[PDB]
């Protein structure tokens, strides 16, 4: 009941998958090959995992996933795995030409050779859940299969479920590990097809990302591994209110009516305390004050953006592990004593908290040191439009000149397209800017 | 006027209303399994109030239990006294209402609210006549807020002439679970004032204040909040549940609380409330439950009367005590606060006296006013709808649901249309 | 024998006719039973008491009277109790909800729908009179039932008796006793439709009867039991001359003549005396003149007023026991010397005096003592309208706010009806003014 | 898999496409025979981009050989890896092309192509998923300019969705004296200009120049400068070869590096290019390679990229380094050549590391720029145009095979108006 289907298009978003599903198992105690040992309901079950696992006769507990690509060298990864038995075939979907990182290729040309296909394994998905919840869509902004086939599918989403909700995460471009001049591009033109069908977007700045493994865990270098376990930390904590239950666990329905003040503002900003190497953790222990007292560092969210120049319109705590009420309270009113935390005038200034008793979980071979409590938060902040400003600006840049256009255009769009687009995200810009202005 | 049909709807409807099952099962000798164990034929009386017989001794709760997602009842069938309940009065549905009263007025609710019709139906034609109703739900979440008050519309459709009385629980953003809370409250108070003969107001900023201050209690869970609700719903019931020199019921409280037709919002309150641990002992005396009773800080809605003034008051006194001495008390009280009393209500104070106190506890007071300073609870619910409203924030949730401006501009209108009322009648 | 009728109307009504016809049986030496051995003539008679009880074949004596109540759980009292033998079920009428409070519930919802039942059950008894000479009608002025019900009940036994006499007694709200909130608007809404059709009605003051039981029983806080056999003591000294041989209030139109000049200023004031504690050993007895001076003190008054601020119509001293008429002549001969007793000049000042030489009969195991001699006063005086002034005010003060109105309004009445029955307490307190003084 | 067909025309065609051959071979551990025994898996991870996989575990150069003369041929067949190449994807003529465009691009060219066609769509039918073309050729004589650039039209019909990649030699008078060959070059690049999506512009003066200049070498060899331009064809396609996340195929580099569909001639360099006596007293170092492959002299096209803006860049380091030290190196050159860098192209310059080096070096770094300084080679080939076309030398050579006087025009008017676009983005600011 309360079913969720995760799609993981694209690159990122299958590399990404593959680190939520690993971290997922390791939370539930599930084994590489699909055995669930303490789970006595065999060939199903009503338990808050099952919100995300189906189960088989014979004891398999499957992931509730798509995987699609245009091509096969990524997910092919999975097929030959370590978690290549928890995936029926059927739920890995390849093309052989990707979209050469062009938006038009996955929304148009490739992607329309792919999409039914797509749908109907999804359908097939959908018919064994009793309640389904809604989709969970992993992407990156800048390749052409993460930004044009994800539009493609959120807008056949929207045909054959209606307004069953959708939430997206969204890896945001960062020159550091960038693949293409034209990720601001794709960028733009999947934000402006995807706004109407998402009804709640967590964008992953890369560069955020970066700084911190950086910063934080003394990487020289990162990799996309590194980053996608950083990540998958961060999803893994807001899905823990789907999977896991308790008495003080809020649902990520309840956070999200808070969050989306407006069908468009519908981006929250995400954070996660504490990031630390083992090295660094062997000697401190970092209380609850602590690890909430980070949250409010503009170095630890992801996204990069300035709080402090900003407003808040929802700040929500979801903590999991050694936490009991008491101190969070406790925390709170001391982070209300010392930060600059600015709400808007039409919506009260309160903290609304989960709080998870199942403790945080590392891969093996990971960066994260073990930690006894975690704390992400979400905030609906105005700051965050500053990631819409870079963007455009480098949009705006490049299409001054129309360099790169003709690729597009060649693949059967129009300019229209693109000047459409970036008003659409010039109406976003000016709408964080109205919902800051005080009342009359 | 002998049978009350309970209804319980949504989250808070439901846990607040199984402690009020166990607390008066216990005090009626009736043990989780309805088996009467009870010492004194005082518990048996009235007892068909509430319960009916079943074959074998057994009295099961006249109660409905109402959800749009299944996992609060589950918690009631597993929590203690949950098999008292008739199995087939549970009515439950499996997509939630996502703290919108929308979802639970007009859509996801409208397919459940039949089944419930079924179950309501058949209770009230178990009954030898039938007194009224009583609901228990919250006015901030979605199931309670907007199913609840969609039930009471239906019911008062097919029974137009039965008392309708609800203990409703306020919100607060002292204990909040959504920001839309004042959006589900403002709606449900328009529905309150038209289609319900009495409303309890059980206000969570005060359950909190009084919790926090009084019972020192840092973290107050609402498993706190909800033995204040119990203590004092047993209270309040006190009357309609065991014998004593009054021979009342729903409609004679009614007559006598409610001088004006859209003024019945009840502001409870219950004595003694004490903090750990050496008191606990102390005996209590009448003056003390006296002034302690009327003391602004022990009001379950808060809102200081001595901004207001009182049209009516009723006060239960239970235990063994000296009537004389509660008459004397209760007269100085009075004389002490007549500022506080309409002048145009002669002698709208009223005692009564029960001899079975609650179980824990030697004496207790219960107080039931109809003050005027009600004004200052709408008014905090009008003011935060309107920060919100004035800018549509959030609005979608419910548009989405198939509702419009209006009607929120409606309700808005109709409560501050109640509180110039009450006002009018603080300077008469 | 010209038979009388006894309608008891709601709670107050029936409870306090319970007291009442337990204290006749004592008084007749009638047995719960229903069996009178003293009774030589089986199954009929002409004796004084068969104004009250009826007999049959079998020599049991049955009240001829009507209890009537819109819920059960007061006559079920009646029906489960020790003179549950008395009455049989015809007698007792229930209903199944009552009229909460509330006059328009009482006389037009739910009286309308059992006012043909009453009639009929009335019917019943009148049936079995060789000559019925009217009704005494028992019920509280503040309830629902006691207010709405009996005067629709009065406006018919008006159209099926006409010619017969109609007695009230009534007990007027007091606070200090078990008052809702609205029973002012229930007393001026019944004294206003009952006016043109009773002919003498004895106001009881629950206030007054709570005061006599605090200070003269020692009863520290006074039960309706306790109230009802003070009261039914009292009831008993006015019925007395009709259930036994004599030649004053020998039938009920006397009542009307010896004390109602005025028919709309017929309210007559009770005073009684002694009042005397059951837990008291040593008493000393008190002489005629005492009890007739008592007569004459506030403190055993039914209604507290003052009668020396007021003037006499018409008064009547009723003894039972020890007491010849020498003493009663000489106490009249002090009492007119020592007090302020004033009559209207279109009155002869005068007494007139009844002994009924049985003495008081107390319930085994009451609160009252055993007296040799015992008089109830019964004068019409202007003072009692001191008790409609306060009753006026209080309902003046909540009407003028239109407070509970919506109440009579939501079971058919109109609203009109409140201030017709305020010009009509208006102008009975006027009428009060005219009689009793001279600017 | 991401198939390539290659295909190589005329003498220098052939050449440079052996040496590729020979040298990607090595890289991938084929011997002469096609038989597999490198060590690595990474060699054969993507094997199938170059090589068919026959039975016998050998690999097969999904390669085409054309000419219109049976000379090179036999040479080709008669060298290292000759028995590799496939018998029947040799089409040879006998006339010759005489050095004429004419005689390759509309006469006996003509009369072979379609020879040629059917060994393409032999190779192509056989590709699990085709993702385009290379050619080699030098613009400068018949075979390889003429008939080569009709290759690219007929295979561009049958594959218009293919990317056509051409590794073309540019004519320097410093190594052929031949004089028809500006004539030549001139008419190739009007074909280029039009058919082609990416070419890696091989400057025959520039090879020239790092031989005599840098490498100090008294008299350079075809052999010497065949080895530069067989190290940077193994760079420039390393990362089609290797398992890699940038321009990992053909369209994926169009996409990053062509900005406007004409401006698609890519200016290579290799790095490290050493002479003799420095190597042993010259560290190889991170710094270094960075340092020199920006360096003006390193290119491999006759042209100074600090005269122009580079309008995108890629650079692909191989061998055993420090990623964090190849980011600071990369964004430290960025930092101080900011004003050679178009503004209106954010983070325009993209960079690649594979850990397999080249044969015989601990690391290497290979550039390809798309920079405006390219109009400089086209204005070279322009002059020697212009003074051979207002006297009218040779023309005959070419009126003779049924060529009027304007397509000379048309073809040379063409070639100024691609100079002008270079400068015109050249020019333009962002605000
Ligand atoms: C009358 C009480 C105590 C008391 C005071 S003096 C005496 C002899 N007893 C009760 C009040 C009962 O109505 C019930 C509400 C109490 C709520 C508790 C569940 C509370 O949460 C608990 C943790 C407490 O704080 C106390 C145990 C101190 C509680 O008894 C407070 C109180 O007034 O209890
Ligand atoms: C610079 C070189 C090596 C080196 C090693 S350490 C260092 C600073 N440089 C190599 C690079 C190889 O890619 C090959 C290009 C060389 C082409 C030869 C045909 C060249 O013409 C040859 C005759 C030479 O000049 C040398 C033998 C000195 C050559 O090995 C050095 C060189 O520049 O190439
Ligand atoms: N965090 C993270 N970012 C990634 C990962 N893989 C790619 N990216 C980023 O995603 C963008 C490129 O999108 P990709 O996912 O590679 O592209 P794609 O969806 O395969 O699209 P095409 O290859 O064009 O068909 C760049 O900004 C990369 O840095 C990954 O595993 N993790
Ligand atoms: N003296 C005396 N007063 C009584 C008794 N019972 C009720 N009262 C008084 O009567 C008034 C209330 O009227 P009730 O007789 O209870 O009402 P009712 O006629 O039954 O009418 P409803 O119950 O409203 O339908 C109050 O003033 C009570 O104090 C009684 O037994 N004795
Ligand atoms: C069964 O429950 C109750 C029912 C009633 C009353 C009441 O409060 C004492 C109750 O117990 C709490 C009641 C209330 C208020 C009154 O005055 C405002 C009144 O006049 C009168 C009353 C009650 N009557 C008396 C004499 O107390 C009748 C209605
Ligand atoms: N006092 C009390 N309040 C509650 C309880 N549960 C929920 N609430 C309040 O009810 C409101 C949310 O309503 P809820 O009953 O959960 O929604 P519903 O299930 O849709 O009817 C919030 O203001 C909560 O503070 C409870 O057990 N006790
Ligand atoms: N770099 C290089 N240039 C060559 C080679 N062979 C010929 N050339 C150049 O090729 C041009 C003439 O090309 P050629 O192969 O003879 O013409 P074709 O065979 O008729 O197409 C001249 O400018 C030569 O400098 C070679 O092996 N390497
Ligand atoms: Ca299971
Ligand atoms: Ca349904
Ligand atoms: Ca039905
Ligand atoms: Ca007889
Ligand atoms: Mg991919
Ligand atoms: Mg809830
Ligand atoms: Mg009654
Ligand atoms: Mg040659």
């Amino acid at each position: 009941m309360r079913e969720c289907i995760s799609i993981h298009v694209g690159q990122a978003g299958v590399q990404i998958g593959n680190a939520c599903w690993e971290l997922y198992c390791l939370e539930h105690g599930i084994q590489p090959d699909g055995q669930m040992p303490s789970d006595k309901t065999i060939g199903g079950g009503d338990d808050s995992f099952n919100t995300f696992f189906s189960e088989t006769g014979a004891g398999k507990h499957v992931p509730r996933a798509v995987f699609v690509d245009l091509e096969p060298t990524v997910i092919d990864e999975v097929r030959t795995g370590t978690y290549r038995q928890l995936f029926h075939p059927e739920q890995l979907i390849t093309g052989k030409e990707d979209a050469a990182n062009n938006y038009a290729r996955g929304h148009y040309t490739i992607g329309k050779e792919i999409i039914d296909l797509v749908l109907d394994r999804i359908r097939k998905l959908a018919d064994q859940c009793t309640g389904l919840q809604g989709f969970l869509v992993f992407h990156s902004f800048g390749g052409g299969t993460g930004s044009g086939f994800t539009s493609l599918l959120m807008e056949r989403l929207s045909v054959d479920y209606g307004k069953k909700s959708k939430l997206e995460f969204s890896i945001y471009p960062a020159p550091q590990v960038s693949t293409a001049v034209v990720e601001p591009y794709n960028s733009i033109l999947t934000t402006h097809t995807t706004l109407e069908h998402s009804d709640c977007a967590f964008m992953v700045d890369n560069e955020a990302i970066y700084d911190i493994c950086r910063r934080n865990l003394d990487i020289e270098r990162p990799t996309y591994t590194n980053l996608n376990r950083l990540i998958s930390q961060i999803v893994s904590s807001i899905t823990a209110s789907l999977r896991f239950d308790g008495a003080l666990n809020v649902d990520l329905t309840e956070f999200q009516t808070n969050l989306v003040p407006y069908p468009r503002i519908h981006f929250p900003l995400a954070t996660y305390a504490p990031v630390i190497s083992a090295e660094k953790a062997y000697h401190e222990q970092l209380s609850v004050a602590e690890i909430t007292n980070a949250c409010f560092e503009p170095a630890n969210q992801m996204v990069k953006c300035d709080p402090r120049h900003g407003k808040y319109m929802a700040c929500c705590l979801l903590y999991r592990g050694d936490v009991v009420p008491k101190d969070v309270n406790a925390a709170i009113a001391t982070i209300k004593t010392k930060r600059s935390i600015q709400f808007v005038d039409w919506c009260p200034t309160g903290f609304k908290v989960g709080i998870n008793y199942q403790p945080p979980t590392v891969v093996p071979g990971g960066d994260l040191a073990k930690v006894q409590r975690a704390v992400c938060m979400l905030s609906n902040t105005t700051a965050i439009a500053e990631a819409w400003a870079r963007l455009d600006h480098k949009f705006d840049l490049m299409y001054a000149k129309r360099a790169f256009v003709h690729w597009y255009v060649g693949e059967g769009m129009e300019e229209g397209e693109f000047s459409e687009a970036r008003e659409d995200m010039a109406a976003l810009e000016k709408d964080y800017e109205e919902v800051g202005v005080d009342s009359v | 006027m002998r049978e009350i049909v309970h209804i319980q709807a949504g989250q808070c409807g439901n846990q607040i209303g199984a402690k009020f099952w166990e607390v008066i099962s216990d005090e009626h000798g009736i043990d989780p399994t309805g088996s009467y164990h009870g010492d004194s034929d005082l518990q048996l009386e009235r007892i068909n109030v509430y319960y009916n017989e079943a074959t074998g001794n057994k009295y099961v709760p006249r109660a409905i239990l109402v959800d749009l997602e299944p996992g609060t009842m589950d918690s009631v069938r597993s929590g203690p006294f949950g098999q008292i309940f008739r199995p087939d009065n549970f009515v439950f549905g499996q997509s939630g209402a996502g703290n919108n009263w929308a979802k639970g007025h007009y859509t996801e609710g409208a397919e459940l609210v039949d089944s419930v019709l079924d179950v309501v139906r058949k209770e009230s034609e178990s009954c030898d006549c039938l007194q009224g109703f009583q609901l228990t739900h919250s006015l901030g979440g979605g199931t309670g807020s907007g199913m609840g008050t969609l039930l009471i519309s239906k019911i008062r459709e097919e029974y137009p002439d039965r008392i309708m009385n609800t203990f409703s629980v306020m919100p607060s953003p002292k204990v909040s679970d959504t920001v839309v809370e004042p959006y589900n409250a403002t709606l449900s108070v328009h529905q309150l004032v038209e289609n319900t003969d009495e409303t309890y107001c059980i206000d969570n900023e005060a359950l909190y204040d009084i919790c926090f201050r009084t019972l020192k209690l840092t973290t107050p869970t609402y498993g706190d909040l909800n033995h204040l609700v119990s203590a004092t719903m047993s209270g309040v019931t006190t009357c309609l549940r065991f014998p004593g020199q009054l021979n009342a019921d729903l409609r004679k409280l009614a007559v006598n609380m409610v001088p004006f037709p859209r003024l019945h919002f009840f502001m409870p309150g219950f004595a003694p409330l004490t903090s750990r641990g050496s008191q606990q002992y102390r005996a209590l005396t009448v003056p003390e439950l006296t002034q302690q009773m009327f003391d602004s800080k022990n009001m379950m809605a808060a809102c200081d009367p001595r901004h207001g003034r009182y049209l009516t008051v009723a006060a239960i006194f239970r235990g063994r005590m000296s009537m004389k001495e509660v008459d004397e008390q209760m007269l100085n009280v009075q004389n002490k606060n007549s500022s506080y009393f309409v002048e145009w209500i002669p002698n709208n104070v009223k005692t009564a006296v029960c001899d079975i106190p609650p179980r824990g506890l030697k004496m207790s007071a219960t107080f039931i006013g109809n003050s005027t300073a009600i004004q200052e609870l709408f008014k905090r619910i009008s003011e935060q709808f309107t920060a919100m409203f004035r800018r549509k924030a959030f609005l979608h949730w419910y548009t989405g649901e198939g509702m419009d401006e209006m009607e929120f501009t409606e309700a808005e209108s109709n409560m501050n249309d109640l509180v110039s009322e009450y006002q009018q009648y603080q300077d008469a």
